[PDB]
């Protein structure tokens, strides 16, 4: 089990998928094609805003 | 390749090989058939001769 952590915007959390392409998904976390596990997301603006 | 994106892709190369699969296996199929037919035509051409 590996577990990785990151803050991003709103809508930019739809990059976070295998295979994608964006600013996110190409320069700053790529997931391999044969990715498996879930993502979680959650707002965050009682702490990061 | 280079219009779509890879994992979103995938299905599609899967589906032509699939398909190019069958068509291959049908080809041999006929071969099969067509061999076994001029095998006996050659038997009997030999006991013919």
């Amino acid at each position: 089990v590996y577990a990785d952590s990151f803050v991003i915007r709103g809508n930019e959390v739809s990059q976070i998928a295998p295979g994608q392409t964006g600013n996110i998904a190409d320069y700053n976390y790529k997931l391999p094609d044969d990715f498996t596990g879930c993502v979680i997301a959650w707002n965050s603006n009682k702490l990061d805003s | 390749l280079s219009r779509l994106d890879p994992p979103e892709a995938e299905v599609q190369i899967d589906r032509l090989i699939t398909g190019r699969l069958q068509s291959l296996q049908t080809y041999v199929t006929q071969q099969l058939i067509r061999a076994a037919e001029i095998r006996a035509s050659a038997n009997l051409a030999a006991t013919k001769m």
